Protein backbone atom coordinates (compact mmCIF):
# COMPACT_ATOMS: atom_id res chain seq x y z
CA UNK A 1 0.00 0.00 0.00
CA UNK A 2 1.63 3.23 -1.22
CA UNK A 3 1.15 6.62 0.45
CA UNK A 4 1.93 9.95 -1.18
CA UNK A 5 1.52 13.10 0.90
CA UNK A 6 1.91 16.79 0.25
CA UNK A 7 2.98 18.39 3.53
CA UNK A 8 5.98 20.56 4.06
CA UNK A 9 9.04 20.02 6.21
CA UNK A 10 8.01 22.05 9.26
CA UNK A 11 8.87 25.59 8.29
CA UNK A 12 8.29 27.49 5.07
CA UNK A 13 7.80 24.36 2.96
CA UNK A 14 4.65 23.48 4.92
CA UNK A 15 3.26 26.96 4.57
CA UNK A 16 3.82 27.05 0.81
CA UNK A 17 2.44 23.52 0.70
CA UNK A 18 -0.65 24.50 2.66
CA UNK A 19 -1.20 27.42 0.25
CA UNK A 20 -1.03 24.91 -2.60
CA UNK A 21 -3.62 22.71 -0.91
CA UNK A 22 -5.92 25.52 0.26
CA UNK A 23 -6.17 27.57 -2.89
CA UNK A 24 -5.59 24.82 -5.47
CA UNK A 25 -6.41 21.24 -6.49
CA UNK A 26 -3.89 18.42 -7.23
CA UNK A 27 -2.37 18.15 -10.69
CA UNK A 28 -2.53 21.92 -10.95
CA UNK A 29 0.71 23.45 -12.22
CA UNK A 30 2.56 26.34 -10.53
CA UNK A 31 5.71 28.25 -9.42
CA UNK A 32 7.07 27.91 -5.86
CA UNK A 33 10.11 29.66 -4.28
CA UNK A 34 13.16 27.95 -2.73
CA UNK A 35 14.93 30.73 -0.88
CA UNK A 36 13.18 33.27 1.28
CA UNK A 37 15.05 35.98 3.13
CA UNK A 38 14.37 38.94 5.35
CA UNK A 39 15.56 42.29 3.99
CA UNK A 40 18.47 44.17 5.52
CA UNK A 41 16.52 47.35 4.86
CA UNK A 42 12.75 47.97 5.21
CA UNK A 43 12.31 45.20 7.82
CA UNK A 44 11.72 45.22 11.58
CA UNK A 45 10.20 41.75 11.48
CA UNK A 46 12.72 38.91 11.32
CA UNK A 47 9.58 37.48 9.67
CA UNK A 48 8.81 36.68 6.07
CA UNK A 49 6.00 36.06 3.62
CA UNK B 1 -15.29 14.65 1.62
CA UNK B 2 -15.44 17.87 -0.58
CA UNK B 3 -14.39 21.35 0.67
CA UNK B 4 -17.56 23.39 0.50
CA UNK B 5 -20.91 22.59 -1.22
CA UNK B 6 -23.54 22.15 -2.62
CA UNK B 7 -24.31 25.60 -1.40
CA UNK B 8 -22.90 28.12 1.04
CA UNK B 9 -23.27 27.64 4.85
CA UNK B 10 -26.69 29.21 5.43
CA UNK B 11 -28.17 28.42 7.68
CA UNK B 12 -25.74 25.83 9.12
CA UNK B 13 -22.28 24.72 7.88
CA UNK B 14 -22.14 21.28 9.55
CA UNK B 15 -22.27 17.84 7.97
CA UNK B 16 -23.18 14.53 9.56
CA UNK B 17 -22.94 11.03 8.03
CA UNK B 18 -25.15 8.05 8.97
CA UNK B 19 -25.36 4.23 8.90
CA UNK B 20 -28.48 2.18 8.12
CA UNK B 21 -29.84 -1.39 7.58
CA UNK B 22 -27.08 -3.06 9.59
CA UNK B 23 -29.16 -4.36 12.49
CA UNK B 24 -31.88 -1.75 12.08
CA UNK B 25 -33.91 -0.30 9.21
CA UNK B 26 -33.77 3.17 10.77
CA UNK B 27 -30.60 5.13 10.14
CA UNK B 28 -28.02 5.61 12.92
CA UNK B 29 -25.48 8.43 13.12
CA UNK B 30 -21.88 7.34 12.86
CA UNK B 31 -20.03 10.65 12.25
CA UNK B 32 -20.71 14.40 12.89
CA UNK B 33 -18.34 17.25 11.92
CA UNK B 34 -17.98 20.76 10.43
CA UNK B 35 -17.51 21.10 6.66
CA UNK B 36 -14.15 22.79 5.86
CA UNK B 37 -11.88 23.49 2.90
CA UNK B 38 -10.34 21.75 1.30
CA UNK B 39 -10.37 18.03 1.97
CA UNK B 40 -11.53 15.63 4.66
CA UNK B 41 -10.39 12.00 4.79
CA UNK B 42 -12.33 9.96 7.31
CA UNK B 43 -11.76 6.24 7.85
CA UNK B 44 -14.53 4.20 9.47
CA UNK B 45 -15.27 0.77 10.75
CA UNK B 46 -18.68 -0.48 9.74
CA UNK B 47 -20.24 -3.73 10.99
CA UNK B 48 -22.37 -6.17 9.00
Amino acid sequence: KLRIIHNGYEGQKRNQCNLMNKYGKLGDKFIVYTSLGVNPNNSSNKLMF
Amino acid sequence: IPPYNLSTHGDERWFKLYIKHVVDNNSHIIYSGQLTDTNINITLFIPL
